[PDB]
RNA sequence: GAUGUCGGCUCAUCACAUCCUGGGGCUGAAGUAGGUCCCAAGGGUAUGGCUGUUCGCCAUUUAAAGUGGUACGCGAGCUGGGUUUAGAACGUCGUGAGACAGUUCGGUCCCUAUCUGCCGUGGGCGCUGGAGAACUGAGGGGGGCUGCUCCUAGUACGAGAGGACCGGAGUGGACGCAUCACUGGUGUUCGGGUUGUCAUGCCAAUGGCACUGCCCGGUAGCUAAAUGCGGAAGAGAUAAGUGCUGAAAGCAUCUAAGCACGAAACUUGCCCCGAGAUGAGUUCUCCCUGACCCUUUAAGGGUCCUGAAGGAACGUUGAAGACGACGACGUUGAUAGGCCGGGUGUGUAAGCGCAGCGAUGCGUUGAGCUAACCGGUACUAAUGAACCGUGAGGCUUAACCU
RNA sequence: AAUUCCUUGUCGGGUAAGUUCCGACCUGCACGAAUGGCGUAAUGAUGGCCAGGCUGUCUCCACCCGAGACUCAGUGAAAUU
RNA sequence: CACAGGUGGUCAGGUAGAGAAUACCAAGGCGCUUGAGAGAACUCGGGUGAAGGAACUAGGCAAAAUGGUGCCGUAACUUC
RNA sequence: AGGACCGAACCGACUAAUGUUGAAAAAUUAGCGGAUGACUUGUGGCUGGGGGUGAAAGGCCAAUCAAACCGGGAGAUAGCU
């Protein structure tokens, strides 16, 4: 569930998406959208550039 | 019941003392350590006794290095060998438990003459 | 093995010469006194009914008195039986004594719990209490929901409720017998058993060993 | 009769002054410790210059309670205050060298015989 | 809090069943006055079990 | 529960219960025979005859403790001086509860309570 | 013409796709510890910091901190932090009224239970003459958790480091049952200190009121933090699995014939309820052994006598109890109160005397008082009766006795 | 930030552990100058956070005192159907 | 409603007290128009509580605590 | 001196539990704020319904308020139940 929001509808549903990766300990929430997916989407890409940043950092030291 | 007080009876101590709350008192106490059965002392002012025949009870607070240390004996137990009154005081109350609250100057209690 | 009818006269304490204090339950094991035996072929077990304690001859009823006189035994305030296992036999005068007991190390004590009447969910189910403050309204020691929604849309059997708490057949087992005293007909067993003083306490040797 | 919350006094010189019990440990659910129980505990107050310092999470062994100890013959032994002695994490023995007040048999044991060796006194 | 169905008269009567007064068994008679009474309790001439206990 | 103890609290706090007991007694003492509940009367048996046997014995104290107990010096006299000798023989039960039927106000099971040597 | 919403609390109950504990196969399983799959639902399965939170991160535990269902269980059970009215403000959008699943501060949560259900507890009738007991046990419920240490053994295993299976002993955690001997709590019914004030004519001494006026102790009871006990062993039939013998299939094969082992699950064993077990059971004991009418002649109805065993009722009552109930006793009597003696508790009463200018102190004095306690005692109350309950207990077969 | 969506931003403090709090940075979705900006002693039944003291708020409830609840007598409702 | 509500003015004793607060009393007036028992759960209004002391909780809500007169003494900051 | 301070009466109404078919159609008990002032209170008077009054909440205007109450137009109209 997210916080706070508005409705019934609301308190009900699961939206909102914290992907997490098992190897590095890093995660990315999102709960942006109403739809589950579209968070997941957004949290996904978000986990994504994550990753090449982490990818680039480690480059760089 | 008559039973009970029959059983009792015949493990009661017949040579314990006539102390009183505020008597400064010395309990010796068998205590063993490996197989050797010595008697560590424990003088202090008795605060509370507790009167129900082998049931029967009393508690001794001193102050050991320091901390305040109170030690309810049981009377008739035989752990306990010997009771003696190394100074007997004057007090107006049957339980001396203010004395919890008081050190040094203030926890002195007079002496009872006569 | 069979096992004696007592009544509970109190608790005290042994002090052994070691320095422990033992509590001890001191258990009146007067003279139980056999006045029927049942068996296989007419009854349909084995067991022996005993009888113990003295009876006002006014008070005891006929037909009680009758199955006492058929035995030859004195009237006593109540009957028990005790299942007899392979290899014990006793003839119907017969007087068991604590003596009995000499032999045993642990026993089990039966007897009725002392009644407390009717109680709520917090004593008698340890049910937890709720808030005593913070907003709580009317229901600090109330038993909270009592079931589900629609399904089952009912309290099923055996939910913990308030209702009458002790005044019941309870059995302590494997009690360690302190000291057992012909003499005087005493059993010492270790730790508190059933009932209030003067109850009848049924003492058997213990099944678990 | 420590529990979490609870703050003791510090029988050793190991440099703190008082100690919370964060932890009873050796069970779960576990209530209470009395006296020879192990917890864990939190530096809250300690001197200037000393081998723990505030703050510092680690072990401690309770040789002191208010509500005191039953011996068998059902004689009871209290004290003023709580009281225990810091141990280390791993090895489970003092981290101080000299114990403070009166302590008991109780703690007398395998793990414990430094600090009772230590102590003054012994009830 | 409210009944769904109003009840039966039969079932109220069966509720009922257990509302019935006990009459007194029997009335002691006092031995000296002959008046009966209850168990246990004076005359209301004032005697019990034999004696005159109490004035009007 | 209630395991073992003893004393009706009678729907009154403790204060008013024992000023009541204080009439009561008194009243008894005064006219030797009342009219009261059962258990009223029951209650009062553990307070009259105490007092009754404290009169036996004529001390200055005794007279004083009676008076704190009841305080009515007339009462304290006539217990000291009347029934404290007229029960000097009598081990106990000084008083007897006759039980009188049910008042009407209340059908609260009433009881005349009386001295012994009344009549 | 209303099915109240997230979370918390309280209470749960089921599923198994098992987190721990139990059993096993394979292992890239030496050991220790793992990985993976199969069986297994008996029991168990965390406290805090932060946030309204669920979630989650973190701290420290734990044998483990399972995953789900139950109106994402549970508001006629609680809460109301969030949400979901009306007040107000910020950012933002709008010319504006106002608006935003943006934020912020504030903000009434009703219901005496009819029925089902469930927890307890009684009355009626039944069970085939009536009654008092003791049982059997169909069936039902409860319980079932687990650590650490030590021994076996620094043995097996291993280059060392490290380090067992199996089996045994101790001592804990959590949970449960009982109990009050101990340690304690409470103890407005016991004793005492003490402030203000009113009263008892006054002094002295007492009582009332002030939350028990405020305190200090404390008996009985009830009690947990107090201290006893519990989880089992065993047996049976099995699960996955392991086999033995063994063909079909000359071999091989745990399976088809046959035989065996095999787990906290199942059935028992332990504890409790339990014959309304209408399938109403059993055993022991006690009690009743009279007339005549009557006719629609049958297990029919009535009237005189008779009234047992026992029961109830009433009373005194209880470590029994909401009320019923259950237990004890009712003068052939300790059932309750009182009384006597003791104990316990409080802490040296009042009065008198001495010392002191006095407050006060000392003596008589461990005094006085002392509830629910213990042991005794008929002083008071438990009444002689009366009431309900009857008068030998159906039919059909069989077997006996004669 | 009563304003920051991303966001529990990052760094520091405080705590064993701090989505709140305090101090900073500025990367101001979307502060900003009388629909005033930034400060401010004093005041506030104002919002947030921390400490001492205190505590049955809680660990975990126990006992007691009263008013109901329960039984007896008298009177005698209600929503609902 | 014989309803824990609301309703302006005047009078103003004693002892303690700063007091018209508060406590106990006077003069005077009342016991509140159902009682009697019992001494379960649970609810209400109170008392006490071992050890611990905010671990409760949205939040120390509620309780607990502090509390008087005199004298010493009292920081930051400040519009002094 | 003071829209100064502490605190009764008096005026209020921040928290709480209780009540919520109430003792009461807004109270109780325990605490709480103001208490020489922009105070409070008695008696009489004035303002009237798109009107009043409003230290402004759409507050209040006889238990009624985003347009009072009573009577009338009136059997408004109702593609709805
Ligand atoms: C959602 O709109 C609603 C609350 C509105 S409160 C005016 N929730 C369900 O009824
Ligand atoms: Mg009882
Ligand atoms: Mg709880
Ligand atoms: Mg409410
Ligand atoms: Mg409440
Ligand atoms: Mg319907
Ligand atoms: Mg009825
Ligand atoms: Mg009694
Ligand atoms: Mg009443
Ligand atoms: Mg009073
Ligand atoms: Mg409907
Ligand atoms: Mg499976
Ligand atoms: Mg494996
Ligand atoms: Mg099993
Ligand atoms: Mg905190
Ligand atoms: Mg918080
Ligand atoms: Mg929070
Ligand atoms: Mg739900
Ligand atoms: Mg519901
Ligand atoms: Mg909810
Ligand atoms: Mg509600
Ligand atoms: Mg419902
Ligand atoms: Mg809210
Ligand atoms: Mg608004
Ligand atoms: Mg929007
Ligand atoms: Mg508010
Ligand atoms: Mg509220
Ligand atoms: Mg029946
Ligand atoms: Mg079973
Ligand atoms: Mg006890
Ligand atoms: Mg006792
Ligand atoms: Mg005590
Ligand atoms: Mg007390
Ligand atoms: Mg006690
Ligand atoms: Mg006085
Ligand atoms: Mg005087
Ligand atoms: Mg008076
Ligand atoms: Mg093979
Ligand atoms: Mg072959
Ligand atoms: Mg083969
Ligand atoms: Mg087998
Ligand atoms: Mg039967
Ligand atoms: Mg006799
Ligand atoms: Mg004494
Ligand atoms: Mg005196
Ligand atoms: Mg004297
Ligand atoms: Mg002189
Ligand atoms: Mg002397
Ligand atoms: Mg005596
Ligand atoms: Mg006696
Ligand atoms: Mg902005
Ligand atoms: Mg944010
Ligand atoms: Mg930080
Ligand atoms: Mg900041
Ligand atoms: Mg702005
Ligand atoms: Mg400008
Ligand atoms: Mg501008
Ligand atoms: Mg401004
Ligand atoms: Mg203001
Ligand atoms: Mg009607
Ligand atoms: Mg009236
Ligand atoms: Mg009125
Ligand atoms: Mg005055
Ligand atoms: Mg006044
Ligand atoms: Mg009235
Ligand atoms: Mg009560
Ligand atoms: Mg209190
Ligand atoms: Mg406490
Ligand atoms: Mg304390
Ligand atoms: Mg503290
Ligand atoms: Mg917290
Ligand atoms: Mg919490
Ligand atoms: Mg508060
Ligand atoms: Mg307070
Ligand atoms: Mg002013
Ligand atoms: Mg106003
Ligand atoms: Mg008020
Ligand atoms: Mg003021
Ligand atoms: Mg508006
Ligand atoms: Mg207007
Ligand atoms: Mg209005
Ligand atoms: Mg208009
Ligand atoms: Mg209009
Ligand atoms: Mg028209
Ligand atoms: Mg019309």
């Amino acid at each position: 569930r997210t916080s706070g929001a508005g409705g019934q509808h609301v308190n009900r549903t699961e939206s909102a998406v914290r992907i997490t990766h098992i190897p590095t300990g890093i995660v990315t929430q999102c709960q942006n959208d109403r739809s589950q997916h579209k968070n997941k989407d957004q949290a996904m890409k978000q986990m994504k550039a994550k990753l090449y940043e982490l990818e680039m950092q480690k480059k760089n030291a | 019941s008559n039973i009970i007080k029959q059983l009792e009876q015949e493990q009661m101590k017949q040579d314990v003392p006539s102390f009183r709350p505020g008597d400064t008192v010395e309990v010796k106490v068998w205590v063993v350590e490996g197989s050797k059965k010595r008697l560590q002392a424990f003088e202090g002012v008795v605060i509370a006794i507790r009167n129900r025949g082998l049931h029967s009870a009393f508690t001794v607070r001193k102050i050991s290095n320091g901390e305040g240390v109170e030690r309810v004996f049981q009377t008739h137990s035989p752990v306990v060998d010997s009771i003696s009154v190394k100074r007997r005081g004057a007090v107006r109350k049957a339980k001396l438990y203010y004395l919890r609250e008081r050190t040094g100057k203030a926890a002195r209690i007079k002496e009872r003459l006569n | 093995m069979i096992g004696l009818v007592g009544k509970k006269v109190g608790m005290t304490r042994i002090f052994t010469e070691d320095g422990v204090s033992i509590p001890v339950t001191v258990i009146e094991v007067e003279a139980n006194r056999v006045t029927q035996v049942k068996d296989l072929a007419n009854d349909g077990y084995r067991a022996i009914q005993v009888t113990t304690g003295a009876k006002k001859a006014n008070r005891v009823t006929k037909p009680e008195a009758g199955h006492f006189a058929k035995a030859g035994v004195e009237a006593g305030r109540g009957l028990w039986e005790f299942r007899l296992a392979e290899g014990e036999e006793f003839t119907v005068g017969q007087s068991i004594s604590v003596e009995l007991f000499a032999d045993v190390k642990k026993v089990d004590v039966t007897g009725t719990s002392k009644g407390k009447g009717f109680a709520g969910t917090v004593k008698r189910w340890n049910f937890r209490t709720q808030d005593a403050t913070h907003g709580n309204s009317l229901s600090h020691r109330v038993p909270g929901s009592i079931g589900q929604n629609q399904t089952p849309g009912k309290v099923f059997k055996g939910k913990k409720m308030a209702g009458q708490m002790g005044n019941e057949r309870v059995t302590v087992q494997s009690l360690d017998v302190v000291r057992v005293d012909a003499e005087r007909n005493l059993l010492l067993v270790k730790g508190a058993v059933p009932g209030a003083t003067g109850s009848d306490l049924i003492v058997k040797p213990a099944v678990k060993a | 009769m420590i529990q979490e919350q609870t703050m003791l006094n510090v029988a050793d010189n190991s440099g703190a002054r008082r100690v919370m019990c964060i932890k009873v440990l050796g069970g779960s659910h576990r209530r209470y410790a009395g006296v020879g129980d192990i917890i864990k505990i939190t530096i809250k107050e300690a001197i200037p210059r000393g081998k723990v310092k505030k703050g510092d999470v680690l072990k401690a062994v309770v040789v002191r309670t208010k509500k005191g100890v039953r011996r068998p013959d059902g004689s009871v032994i209290r004290f003023d205050g709580n009281a225990c002695v810091l141990l280390n994490n791993n090895s489970e023995q003092p981290i101080g060298t000299r114990i403070f007040g009166p302590v008991t048999r109780e703690l007398r044991s395998e793990k414990f015989m430094k600090i009772i060796s230590l102590a003054p006194e012994v009830l | 809090a409210v009944q769904q169905n109003k009840p039966t008269r039969s079932k109220r009567g069966m509720r009922r069943s257990h509302d019935a007064l006990t009459a007194v068994t029997s009335l002691s008679v006092d031995k000296t006055s002959g008046e009966k009474h209850l168990r246990h309790h004076i005359t209301a001439d004032g005697y019990y079990r034999g004696r005159k206990v109490i004035a009007k | 529960m209630r395991h073992r103890k003893s004393g009706r609290q009678l729907n009154r706090n403790s204060s008013h219960r024992q000023a009541m007991f204080r009439n009561m007694a008194g009243s008894l003492v005064r006219h030797e025979i009342i009219k009261t509940t059962l258990p009223k009367a029951k209650e009062l048996r553990r307070v009259v005859e105490p007092l009754i046997t404290l009169a036996k014995t004529d001390s200055v104290a005794n007279r004083r403790l009676a008076f704190a107990r009841t305080r009515d010096n007339e009462i304290v006299a006539k217990l000291f001086n009347e029934l404290g000798p007229r029960f000097a023989s009598r081990a106990g039960g000084y008083t007897r509860i006759l039980k009188c039927g049910f008042r009407a106000g209340d059908n609260a099971p009433m009881a005349y309570i009386e001295l012994v040597d009344r009549s």
